[PDB]
């Protein structure tokens, strides 16, 4: 039943004891559900050292893991282009759940095309498939590029991208001058992450392999800056705006932040912004070029360093402290622009509230999870707060990358109870939380379930999410957010210090029981 | 109104298209004509998408694991192949069910073989072997595994057949293998009948031998009812009050102890038919099992659902049928008097999948709504054949529908609401039109039963009246 | 004991057997402590309606109070001048106090200075203390200019601060050229907010008074702007970087954001940043003046308008969509210039961030407090959100400023179930979210304690605290917020839309219970 | 460090002043000399504040009402006059306690008067009587009340001693008026005599005829520990483990209850000197109850306490003392292990209120750690007579110093750490050294006892060690 002023949705709707009995009766007579004691003892099992151990001998199976497959990142990076439309040469079903996923993310429209290859295809390729497309999209859309990814039944069966893409333009599909850069960007190596970098280098090639003759090293007076796969519209804005204030000309190759932002005034712009194909085509000419997230970005550095020229600084992630004091250094002495009392300021501002928290901050025990980069910045920032990172993981590491955290971990005394985790799942993190209890977790939506189950052990045992990273799904407009440089380091300080805060007024609000701290001041 | 006018748009729409794609679109674009009840002499369906068109349609995967296979709730479903198919799709769709996640029910987490490069060259076959293993040791009070096979398992000559059925003797677990790779088909149409078709092969039939359970002549299930928000649950109590006995659920909060027990039940009650008639006729013909659709959108539907599923059965029930009515009459009125006033007259346009842009009609003519537009992704032309009668004449008939069309379509005829999934709701945003998320209830419901309609009717108000849609145009411009 | 592995701090320490039976131990032999049964019966009679109707024919008593007393309002305005030391002529422990709340609030240093005026004083006055105050203070810290303000010791003695002011110039206790500006600031009249309308008039009055004959309006092309009593340092930021988008010059009068913001780099700045002398000498040549809160800048209206005679326009705080639109729109009017393409982007945006939410934000129920413009700003910022406010509360409201309120609510379908109350505190208000239970509370850290109150009655019955406003004690670097403009907007519909999504998250987190309502996207 | 040295700093700094603040703020620093025992020879204190110089100090309001009323926590606490005083200092401390709020416990709560200015110019007195009318009404389990006098009280000629006496008499309840008007004295320690003299007149005899309270021999009462976070609960532990029974602690966790019962105990125990030295002697005239001083901060000094306490008690308390000590000596000892060296020779300067800038240097050196120079706000002669032979030679003392002399101060002797309250916190951190709380400890502690030592040894390793402090300077600067 329903009470017409106060609807219920299914929660708390499906509480009402017609429901419940209801679905007492469901169970009790048709599950065949095992009894709850055996329930209760299996998954009191499942937190166990036993359990865990089990759980780390895994070989085969994958359980809840924390990346995606690289043709998301091939379309987040063609995104990042003026007038750009990702093109996915495969499967249909591939790009209806990158755009989803994307649109989850980011809560705007993701435009992305397919060639719709079927079982056709897997006999006699998908050479038609991509010439109709390419015809198709450039008469519908009206894109100045297509940027052509692919999916893995594509890479499976072996389709030419070069051969094809010629072809069509050959046989009067689309004309001989539109840019059309391609990239294998096969599911079953790498990650999201590898998908960008190969998607990137296919643009970068496609504009500058083979008008390299009249390039000048540092000409155009700008450092070009390659942001990777980036999910925080605030990290573009950041970089952006602290190149400005040092008055350093730059050039960002693949801004989306545009596109991803679009206003809400009565039209869809289904293009904005974006990296212009003026800019690719002049790179080259650039003083140097940074690579924000390095630890993703190696075939483009190859590509850089081998035919630019350029000699691409060894920087981190420009996030925390020091990390962003590099990075600000050495675009300084890249361009010959002093550091302006603007950015110091900022600086300052960062350490203030650094030393306003660091009580509440210290010996804090976390464990994280997401890609890379972002790990290893968000590891660096925690030793900088004095917090203690336990359990870290990531996914798509290698063992070069965790060889380099391991040696950021050994610099600090904070570091001295953490173990870094590469090709580690979220089943493998739950078992650590529970063997190993921090205090909370930083990583994206998909960390909830594991709160659900630390919780349900009890509420001792509970370790709090805190969403940093991709995807979020289940909180609204923090992909505005911002990690790097000391305005993302702010953000992040914040985030931290109030999730502390937050738990400790919830751990003692129960009046004449704990409510003794429950104090006005913090 | 004006045929004549509806057509004129779909022609100068269609101009844009090279020759090959307009001709194609034109046989998927149709005006509306309830007198004609055979849709292929209107509209054309279930065929392959032009390429770079921007297609809604998701894949054969998506039928199966993402809509049939993956709600049962105490199997494993394993998704074999590289890891992308699985983590999109993971705990993307709100099919609602009772469990302990990871230990008794797995619905929202994501098993998978996680595909490697040698694991392509060299095949997964042994891969899948150790994973069944691995699987048995960790989770013991799993009740059976599926493996949904992504695009390279079909590519790759891997035979899973033979391994679900060497390790189902080996464990005595139930296995079963489902070819559901995307680039099979069309859409995620012919996932559902590869999914319905695994059903019927290997879990159906487990206890065909098997008597000991106790029927009565008002067992029913519900086939095609995937609880999304909670759904099933608000039809269940509503069969129930019938005085009808529900034995299974198909596949939301579905336990494959219920699919096993629905071969013993009376009646088949098909909520999808697109995606479960291919297992309601299999189980006509095997069982003698009648089944018949039924629509719990809105009270009048509803209402007719139930007195027709009652007039199937003896005169208590029908007696029954008629108090249920009669109990529920003044919560359905009451929705009715308090939201009709504030959407009577506005005008809405669908598009979803392959059932709701007809079946939910009727709730939306309860609160005096017109829909003057649907279409879908991948139904076919019986699905059609069903929703000509139900729309009115010179309305907007779309089969697979391209980004830009809808878009076009929209601008010209300005619905006062659009009802559609994820990859439009924020397109039709920023067009200032208001949206409902048609799929996941945009993270409300439950919408069926009479607890469902004032929700819907709640949600259809709270968003049509919004007052941010009276903002996108600032004062100075 | 203690754990040197894992040591505890008073929680969760004092829940130790040892100190529970110690504590009970006292409890029973020494404390007379009523009954338990007769507590949990007087708590449950205090969450009544009958209790509720006792509560409010209050008359002489106040309980938890929702605002200070004016001369912290006078000590934050005179932070807003360059070189400027708050000078409070009166008791030193009214000045301890200040300090001490400022200091909590901004976690930043606060500088002020009491003439410790005492018993003999009271007999006597405070000339003496006036004139070694002014000279010690000049003497010891260097102040450009000194702005005194008064407790309420000075005002009940009636003790003249122009004749003591003066007489202190004229016996060389201070130069007579050196500026001392002086407002009355009695602390049983008005508020806070009171004591900076108070302090701004009277510094202005300083500046301009006697040199009004050459000035002519609009001779400098500047709009002045006067933000009133602000704790958001994002408000003061983002009214700056929105006038200078715009190209309107501009004149912030007041401006302690600086001061209030210095950096950690190993000195210790007293003074920043701040209005200057020659902006409030050159102020009344401005096109305008635009007062920011006008419901507490009164006095300062009647100033501007009778003595710059500047047309001071109607306009309400720039808080939410409608009233930031009338801001920009009145500025374009008043300077001539367009309002940019980058204001109607960001607009758009704060409409998109809208139209995503709506459906979380819709017909939830708040209560809320505060001061009158910013209460009355995120009263029609919510019914823009199509939010119901239903308990309206302003301590130091007036009849004119609920009446404006109420035909704010009138004007919306959401605000039928709205009631405003003025010259009520949080002890009304705990009852009113008992008998009338909102969804959420938007308020200053004082309301914790009624969130704790609603949930000792059950959390069926919690209603959890949104920390909006001024003093935010419990939680750290909130002042850096913007409430103010599109930005403030979007950071508070950020706020609102993830506490409904944390709530909702939390109550259904339990497994097999409520947990299919769990969703991974919301 | 070096006499000469820190007597030319001391000239250095006071070059600035005017004659008359040089001439005055020049006998309130001194340099330390442990021999000397008369500390007026040296250093002067307990006088006026200097106008316009940014003392420290609060008001006798803050020293009665913040201080010894305010933590009795089953007694509401009116705060008579304006708003200001009240908010300002509601909650500001954190005087901990065990209770309902709002129901029988009112510590954190604000009750005031709220004065407007009609209640200045006709008088409060009426409305003081309808206050304590509503009071009994919203707050019926409240055990009394107490009227805190702010400066317009004094001021104007409101008598709240008879509007007290009446309603007592009349609702049968004590109501105790306290004359703590800010502007009396010249800090908060008049606040403190003033409070101790309300207790003593209103509170403390009110069972001088009562005889049915059981005594025992190793009755105690803990008198001037506030049980900041926890203290005074953490100094309780201890005592009871030594075989004694503490009858009452005053004020913190405080009762009114506890208060009457007080004069039945046999011994006194007085940890703030400072600010019940007042009642502590008055108990001992009028009821023969002995009085000692005590300090449980840190490992030697609570082991000295305790040895001295058991002492004045019969074998079997002493005996039980030994086992006490026995028990704690590994906690503290591994404490020491483990942070000693992490701040062995560090320096330290302190500034607070009237006796912790003495009580914790025993802690400090426990640690290995120098205290360099101390100060109070509002002490006397006799509190620095204390002082100095507990500090070392040349080190430097400030009686009520001034935020440019302790900022001079500290800018020359560079310590490692600086303890002092919240208005001095940002200042130093700004400055780039540690900084710790030494009223409210960080909102942290507690910091007596053994328990208390582990996190006092924490707490100053994890700010002085901290590793912001090395950030301060950009590397490009
Ligand atoms: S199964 Fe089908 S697309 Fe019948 S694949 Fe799809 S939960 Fe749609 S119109 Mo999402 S044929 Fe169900 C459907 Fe309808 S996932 Fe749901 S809403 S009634
Ligand atoms: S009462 Fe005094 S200033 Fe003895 S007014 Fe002050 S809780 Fe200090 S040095 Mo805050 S004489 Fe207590 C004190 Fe010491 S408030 Fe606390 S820390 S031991
Ligand atoms: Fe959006
Ligand atoms: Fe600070």
């Amino acid at each position: 039943s329903q009470q017409v002023d106060k609807i219920k949705a299914s929660y708390p709707l499906f509480l009402d004891q017609d429901y419940k009995d209801m679905l007492a009766k469901k169970r009790d007579g048709f599950e065949e559900k095992y009894p709850q004691d055996k329930i209760d003892e299996v998954f009191q099992w499942t937190t166990t050292k036993e359990y865990q151990e089990l759980n780390f001998q895994r070989e085969a199976l994958t359980v809840n893991p924390a990346k995606a497959c690289q043709p998301l990142g091939a379309v987040l990076c063609a995104l990042g282009f003026e007038k750009t439309m990702p093109y996915v040469h495969g499967s249909q079903g591939c790009v209806a759940y990158f755009r989803s996923y994307f649109n989850r993310h980011f809560r705007e429209p993701v435009s992305c095309v397919s060639d719709s290859m079927t079982e056709d295809a897997a006999v006699f390729g998908g050479q038609q498939n991509m010439k109709d497309g390419l015809q198709n999209c450039k008469a519908t859309y009206k894109p100045d590029m297509i940027a052509v990814s692919t999916t893995c039944m594509a890479e499976v069966i072996g389709d030419d991208l070069n051969a094809f893409i010629n072809n069509s333009k050959k046989e009067g599909f689309i004309p001989d001058e539109f840019p059309v850069p391609f990239a294998h960007t096969p599911s079953f190596v790498g990650s999201h992450v590898t998908g960008w970098d190969n998607m990137f280098e296919g643009i970068a090639r496609y504009f500058t392999l083979k008008s390299m003759d009249d390039k000048v090293v540092g000409s155009n007076k700008k450092i070009n800056i390659v942001p990777g796969f980036e999910t925080y519209l605030g990290n573009f804005r950041v970089i952006k705006r602290m190149l400005s204030e040092m008055g350093v000309g730059y050039s960002l190759l693949s801004d989306p932040e545009e596109v991803l932002d679009t206003p809400a005034d009565g039209q869809f712009r289904m293009y904005a912004g974006g990296t212009t194909q003026e800019e690719m085509k002049d790179a080259p000419n650039a003083l140097n070029t940074v690579l924000l997230q390095p630890w993703h970005l190696e075939k483009t550095k190859k590509f850089v360093e081998g035919t630019w020229k350029h000699e691409v600084p060894k920087l981190n992630i420009p996030m925390g402290l020091d990390w962003t004091d590099e990075f600000l250094m050495k675009v300084s002495e890249i361009s010959g622009q002093p550091i302006p009392a603007s950015l110091t300021k900022e600086r300052g501002r960062l350490v203030d509230m650094m030393t306003d928290s660091h009580t509440w901050l210290h010996g804090k025990r976390f464990a994280l999870w997401g890609d890379p980069d972002f790990v290893m910045g968000l590891v660096k920032f925690l030793l900088e707060l004095g917090c203690e990172p336990v359990h870290i993981l990531c996914h798509n590491g290698n063992k070069r990358w965790k060889k380099a955290v391991d040696a950021i971990l050994a610099a600090s005394p904070y570091g001295k109870n953490a173990t870094v985790y590469i090709g580690k799942d979220l089943w493998h993190l739950r078992s650590l939380v529970f063997t190993d209890k921090p205090d909370f977790m930083i990583g994206n939506s998909y960390g909830k379930f594991i709160q659900r189950d630390t919780l349900h052990k009890g509420k001792e045992f509970e370790v709090p999410l805190i969403r940093i990273g991709f995807p979020i799904f289940d909180r609204h407009h923090l992909h505005r957010s911002t990690t790097l440089g000391y305005e993302g380091a702010m953000q992040i300080l914040t985030t931290l210090v109030n999730s502390i805060l937050e738990r400790l007024d919830e751990e003692t609000r129960g009046m004449q029981a704990t409510d003794y701290n429950h104090d006005l001041v913090r | 109104m004006s045929r004549e006018e509806v057509e004129s748009l779909i022609q100068e729409v269609l101009e844009v298209y090279p020759e090959k794609a307009r001709k194609d679109r034109n046989k998927h674009l149709a005006v509306n004509d309830p007198a004609v009840t055979q849709s292929k002499k209107c509209i054309i369906s279930n065929k392959k998408s032009q390429p770079g068109l921007m297609t809604i349609r998701g894949c054969a995967y998506a039928g199966s694991k993402g809509v049939v296979w993956g709600p049962i709730k105490d199997m494993i479903h394993i998704s074999h192949g590289p890891v992308g198919c699985g983590q999109y799709s993971r705990a993307g769709r709100r099919n609602y069910y009772i469990g302990t996640t990871g230990v008794n029910a797995f619905v929202t987490m994501n098993f998978t073989s996680d595909f490697q490069e040698k694991d392509i060259v060299f095949g997964g076959d042994k891969k899948l072997a150790k994973l069944i293993d691995e699987v048995e040791t960790l989770f013991p009070l799993n009740k059976g595994i599926s493996v949904q096979s992504e695009c390279p398992i079909g590519l790759i000559g891997d035979d899973i057949e033979s391994v679900s059925k060497v390790k189902g003797a080996e464990l005595s677990k139930t296995i079963v293998p489902v070819r559901c790779e995307g680039f099979r088909g069309v859409s995620q149409s012919l996932g559902h009948h590869i999914a319905n078709d695994a059903v019927r092969d290997w879990v159906l039939g487990k206890r065909d031998e098997d008597t000991t359970f106790a029927s009565t002549p008002y067992d029913v299930a519900i086939i095609g009812d995937y609880n999304i928000g909670g759904d099933a649950w608000s039809s269940r109590i509503l069969l129930e009050e019938m005085g009808l006995r529900c034995v299974a659920q198909w596949s939301g909060d579905g336990s494959i102890s219920e699919i096993e027990l629905t071969p013993k039940v009376k009646l088949n009650l098909v909520h999808c038919y697109r995606s479960m008639n291919y297992i309601s006729r299999h189980m006509e013909e095997k069982y003698g099992i009648p089944w018949m659709e039924y629509n719990f959108f809105g009270p009048t539907k509803t209402i007719e659902s139930l007195r027709a599923i009652a007039a199937k059965f003896d005169e208590s029930i029908q007696k029954k049928c008629e108090e249920v009515i009669a109990k529920y009459k003044p919560e359905w009125e009451a929705v009715v008097a308090k939201y009709r006033p504030r959407l009577e007259g506005k005008r809405v346009m669908l598009y979803i999948g392959g059932l709701r842009p007809r079946h939910v009609i009727g709730a939306y003519e309860d609160l005096g709504m017109e829909v003057v537009g649907t279409g879908y992704e991948f139904a076919h032309n019986d699905d059609y054949d069903r929703t000509m009668k139900e729309m009115g004449d010179s309305t907007l008939l779309y089969d697979d529908v391209t980004g830009y069309e809808f878009e076009e379509f929209v601008k010209r005829i300005k619905p006062d609401l659009i009802g559609s999934g994820i990859k439009e709701k924020f397109i039709f945003q920023k067009m200032g039109i208001p949206f409902r998320e048609m799929h996941s209830w945009d993270y409300s419901g439950p919408y069926h039963g009479f607890d469902g309609f004032a929700i819907f009717a709640r949600d259809m108000d709270m968003t049509l009246n919004n007052p941010c849609w009276k903002k996108l145009q600032a004062p100075w411009e």
